[PDB]
């Protein structure tokens, strides 16, 4: 650049603006680590929950392969169709967008198999519960790793712009 | 010399004169014309040809003369941010008024000197202009409170009416402005 | 210019807030204009001939394209006519010197008449004994009742405060008033920037025997929220009012408000009494435990007034 | 849609309606998420966290071209019987996120 | 430097100048003409319905405002990832690149004033008809859709 | 003036004069004083004074400084954390390590001028808070090591004692400091 | 005067000069020699010795001069975007010219002046070199499009071979120049 | 700033320079010696077989290339994250830091050529032996005694 007084009165013109753009940058990332303190807490408490889907689910499930024969729970499985489609509805995080998932449904028992005793039918509720937990934990996670993902990159930007410019 | 607005002879004659118009080589290598800095201009007679403008152009130009330069401000006050974080950073608000202050500039401010309508302007066609302007402006913000997308907003037809409504000659204008005042209600107030 | 003759024609001393009660010592202005207008010129006429300021005050104007040692002798010749009033007859004195660049540029075209080789930046190496010669004048003396008060006023050539006659006279006074263009632009009339704005002497001339006893509290709690409501404000663009806490929505609100009805006074003319209640009633707007720099004393008297002042004076 | 866990879990998936799979070492775990991502698996893949420690390791080939599906880890049929400390696994990733250990 | 004394007075008294760019000489463009900083003062004098054609001064101010666009959306690419842009600004590059890749990029060839408005209407078709809004009506419909690949096979 | 230390008369000062005592108006906003910055304040004599130290004072008066100076700039190491996360987000160490430094800072660093007996304080007095602070932190660590938490010790009574201290006369001080060396031992040991 | 090339001396000089060979201190602080800056230097002579070079050296020798300058050029442009968003977010392509770059950068341009054979180069050695690093990197690229994992690439064992070429002597360079060649484009060919 | 008149008008006169760091300084390494920008023109006249041990240039530079790829590293792991590394990055990574404190850290102590060689050895010992690129083979197993520091 030319050295000019013009010059410099632009050049201590862009070190202002960019201090400024680093404070601003500082405010923007304790913004977002506070939002990402409680994005934990709630993925722990979907986790705490899933888990406890996951063992109601499979103490229904034990009980079905041995009261119940094994070719009968299996045909039970068998019969129904399977759960297809998945609907990911698109959800805003701080600019970016993530996607929200919620499963369709069939209703469950109006899909009942020949698998008629109890023990097996009340396996597949207890599955059927188990998703709907574990679509919320994935949901949460997802909501997480964005949050991150955007902590990270204010970090980078910071620390580039008051270690180079 | 050099464009160093610091030379002696410039600073004297900024200490003498009641208006100063600053022209930027910026703008010159971009071909907007006329040029001048909006920035780095300043004029001491505003105050005293209030009431001559109040008489002659309309009862409340002022009123929409400090409006338009509040928007400007508002503007310059943006691009600080925007040349930080990119246009897409910001929120809609923001975006509608950078997108504001960029028509303000391409269609009000810019003149061509060598066509043979846009050379001259009279004080009514520049108020119809900057009032039409405003409108847009008042409207779009209403829009955008109701959850109008802002790149809905941009592909309206009425910016192509309001951008060459600089060509129009002085004697279609009055009847001009009055069909864009009504087209412009009708962009947003009929369709919501 | 606006601002000099608003306070040339409102500036007054309160002698009741000093228990004292009586007007006894009388109070004038002298104002001193180098190298201004003939429109300058005209404007200042009228502005002291209008309200009848003018019965007061002592004017001595050098116009530009008089000769440049008169607007060297202009400001000795004001301030010995101040000095001799304030000191031979007890006076109260305030002087208004409307523009020292101009007086800085007259002395470095004199000095480089004269074949003497110029110091930093081109100016005279003796500039900043000069100032102080023009600037020391000024204060109050033991034994005497008369004061003089000075006032200079100087625009920044490139606004650029580390340019030298802004440095220096920074340097040798007691802070400064600083305008603002974003709040001229913006239509905020007067717009003085209360953020880079400073005064020195201000704790000694505030108290309980004078003014009123919440006047520091008030004056550091309305500078922090002001801070703190312009920081928001930046950030608010970016992320958004609905990702905004409550307290950032208040403290945005507070500095919108604030430079509404606080900085925005046009003409009107406020007594002390009056700003702190539009101060309080700005206050009033952030919640109860907030205000952290007032004493519990001041909030369980003052707290709680609802804006309704300025409409009193449109 | 497709959860890789034990053939009992997946099993009681099919149970569900899930697209259950059946797997007991890596490989043929991802050669599992390899071929539902080939062939388009819908959105949501659960594995078996006691199979693979994160299945976001074969999907860092094809992490680039989409963003519709999701992986995360869950425990197993038997693994789920016993107790599992999600608590460290959730400091792990603020470690990550962060830099540094956060509670105590 | 255009501050240095000999430049600056040179420019203040001729009727205009014609700047070479060392970035574009670096990149194998010759001449290496940076059209921003040039200019003609006595350049709409010979252009209009009896001198050449009569689209040539809204051509130019055109080509002037779109590679003035580009060159300014490469800085926002610098700053941001270049995968954030907008389909428009990813227009505005490609034309910048394409500009001066070939209508400033010629050789050691002679072209005629026909053929350079030709290459200026093919770049400029690389914008949708609505971005030209220096350019009146009638010469879009005239001139506007050329390829630029037609040019030369 | 404007505060730059680059400034040509700060530079040529520097370099002959022994010792640096920075002022920071940062920490006369926060009400600390005497308000000098430890940071950025330096001195060369340390070096040279130790054997007075030795005799006057202390034999082992340099080690105790040397401690409180690693305790005060470990302290400022974790300054970035304590801001980013929050003071409750840390460990146990770490928030021991912070309130170790608090304490230091407002029980041993900070001076009222205007008090009848805290405006004056000989060597004994600063080197006794010393020593006192150094074996409260090192019995703060053992009892973290031992599986007490940070909260239950910051609730001891001894810290009250502690603050106290750089209020008690001069020659009544001796008897104070024994007494609370043998509390700061007493208030974790017969606790276990 | 501090490296500064706006110096009188400097700038009367380079109006008269046929060649600039620009040195820079980054290059020589690592030691990285003999540190000509080749995006700042320029020559005049390269045009009016092109038919020289095909008699003398080779008939293809321009067009592999000019792919190198291409190579180091590309390079260039892909560095900032590296030091900007890090080498993992970059395709194979883009990964390939870098590592092409740093190959071309360390074992062509650098050269010891006190090695009793790297001291001095012949023409035919620097031709032979470069025909190497492009042969290489188009068998790279063909590889790369076949779905081979870059990574996989920075491990074959012709790097070496391509990285030890110039400490061979002046004698011994023509046929290990074809051995290097034949391994080049068989390690490749076995890869397929 | 090194291109102050005064030592810019010395570096044009002497053959080489010494340069002290701020970093290392803070770090508290004394005497606080920065190898990077550091240079003696005359030194491979000076050292050899007959003047010194005969693996001195060798090593000299081994030091130097190890030591610059650690801080490479080292300016790599503060903007993308440690999680990347290879083992051999985190290698360099540590061998680095054992360099700043072992090999610079010395102290008062006035140590002699063979033992500060020994140093010098003991941790390049701390890399593979096929990664000690710059030094022949010869004396490789002479000298890489794989063993650690005994300071």
């Amino acid at each position: 650049v030319s050295p000019t007084r013009m010059n410099l009165l632009q050049r201590r013109g862009q070190l202002r603006l960019a201090q400024k753009g680093v404070d601003l940058l500082k405010k923007k990332r304790d913004a977002l680590v506070a939002e990402f303190f409680g994005l934990v807490r709630e993925a722990m408490e979907a986790r705490k929950a899933l888990d406890q889907a996951a063992k109601e689910a499979y103490a229904a499930l034990l009980l079905a392969q041995a009261f119940d024969g094994p070719e009968v729970v299996a045909g039970a499985a068998l019969g129904v169709p399977p759960l297809e489609g998945v609907e990911a509805e698109v959800e805003n995080v701080w600019g970016s967008k993530v996607p929200r998932l919620k499963a369709t449904f069939p209703d469950g028992a109006l899909l009942s198999p020949v698998g008629t005793p109890a023990y097996t039918l009340e396996a597949s509720r207890a599955f059927r519960r188990y998703a709907e937990a574990l679509i919320r934990v994935a949901n949460t996670e997802t909501r997480l790793k964005k949050i991150g993902e955007e902590i990270k990159k204010t970090t980078r930007r910071v620390n580039a712009l008051e270690q180079v410019v | 010399p050099g464009g160093d607005m610091s030379e002696p002879v410039t600073q004297s004659t900024l200490r003498i004169v009641g208006a100063f118009w600053r022209l930027d080589a910026s703008l010159a290598f971009r071909r907007h014309f006329p040029a001048i800095n909006w920035n780095g201009s300043y004029s001491l007679f505003t105050s005293a040809l209030d009431p001559w403008y109040r008489e002659n152009v309309a009862e409340d130009y002022p009123e929409l003369r400090d409006a338009i330069s509040e928007l400007l401000q508002r503007e310059a006050g943006l691009q600080e941010i925007v040349q930080l974080v990119g246009p897409d950073a910001l929120q809609d608000a923001e975006r509608l008024v950078i997108e504001v202050g960029r028509i303000i500039r391409e269609d009000f401010l810019q003149q061509n000197a060598y066509h043979e309508v846009d050379a001259y302007c009279s004080m009514k066609k520049a108020y119809g202009i900057m009032k039409m302007i405003l409108a847009f402006y008042k409207e779009a913000e209403a829009a955008i409170k109701r959850g109008v997308s802002i790149d809905e907003i941009l592909q309206l037809p009425v910016l192509e009416r309001i951008g060459r409504a600089r060509y129009v000659s002085e004697e279609e204008f009055p009847a001009y402005f009055e069909e864009a005042m009504k087209e412009i209600q009708g962009a947003f107030k009929a369709l919501a | 210019n606006e601002i000099a003759a608003q306070i040339a024609r409102q500036a007054t001393v309160r002698p009741d807030l000093s228990g004292e009660g009586e007007k006894e010592e009388p109070f004038a202005v002298v104002f001193a204009a180098m190298g201004i207008t003939q429109r300058e010129l005209s404007y200042f006429i009228q502005e002291f001939e209008r309200t009848g300021a003018l019965s007061r005050s002592v004017l001595f104007l050098n116009k530009a394209d008089d000769p440049t040692i008169e607007r060297i002798l202009t400001p000795r010749m004001a301030l010995t006519v101040a000095e001799y009033l304030a000191f031979e007859h007890d006076y109260h004195v305030l002087v208004i010197l409307t523009d020292m660049t101009n007086y800085c540029e007259a002395l470095r075209e004199i000095g480089a008449a004269r074949e003497e080789i110029p110091g930093r930046r081109g100016y005279p190496g003796y500039m900043y004994t000069d100032l102080a010669t023009i600037y020391e004048r000024a204060g109050v003396v033991e034994g005497k009742k008369g004061s003089v008060t000075q006032i200079p006023i100087l625009s920044m050539p490139d606004d650029d405060r580390t340019h030298p006659i802004p440095d220096l006279t920074g340097y040798i006074t007691e802070g400064q008033i600083q305008l603002s263009r974003e709040l001229h632009r913006k239509g905020i009339y007067p717009p003085i920037d209360p953020l880079p704005s400073l005064s020195r002497l201000m704790n000694n001339g505030v108290g309980k025997g004078k003014t009123r006893e919440d006047h520091k509290q008030v004056s550091d709690q309305l500078y922090s929220a002001y801070a703190n409501g312009v920081d928001i404000r930046k950030l608010v663009a970016i992320i958004g009012e609905d990702a905004l806490t409550e307290n950032d929505r208040r403290y945005l609100q507070f500095a919108d408000a604030f430079e509404r009805f606080f900085i925005n006074q046009g003409q009107q003319n406020r007594s002390i009494e009056e700003s702190l209640q539009i101060a309080w009633a700005l206050l009033s707007m952030l919640p109860q435990g907030e205000l952290k720099r007032i004493s519990k004393d001041h909030i369980g008297k003052y707290y709680g007034q609802k804006l309704e002042e300025i409409w009193g004076a449109p | 849609m497709a959860v890789i866990a034990d053939p009992e879990t997946a099993q009681g998936f099919r149970l569900a309606g899930l697209e259950g799979y059946g797997a007991s070492s890596a490989e043929e775990a991802q050669s599992l998420l390899e071929t539902l991502v080939e062939r388009g698996g819908y959105a949501l893949v659960a594995v078996d966290e006691a199979l693979l420690p994160d299945p976001e390791r074969a999907v860092e080939r094809l992490m680039r071209g989409r963003d519709l599906p999701v992986l995360l880890p869950i425990a197993g049929l038997k693994e789920a019987f016993q107790g599992h400390d999600v608590e460290g696994y959730m400091r792990e990733l603020v470690r990550k996120t962060i830099g540094f250990d956060i509670k105590l």
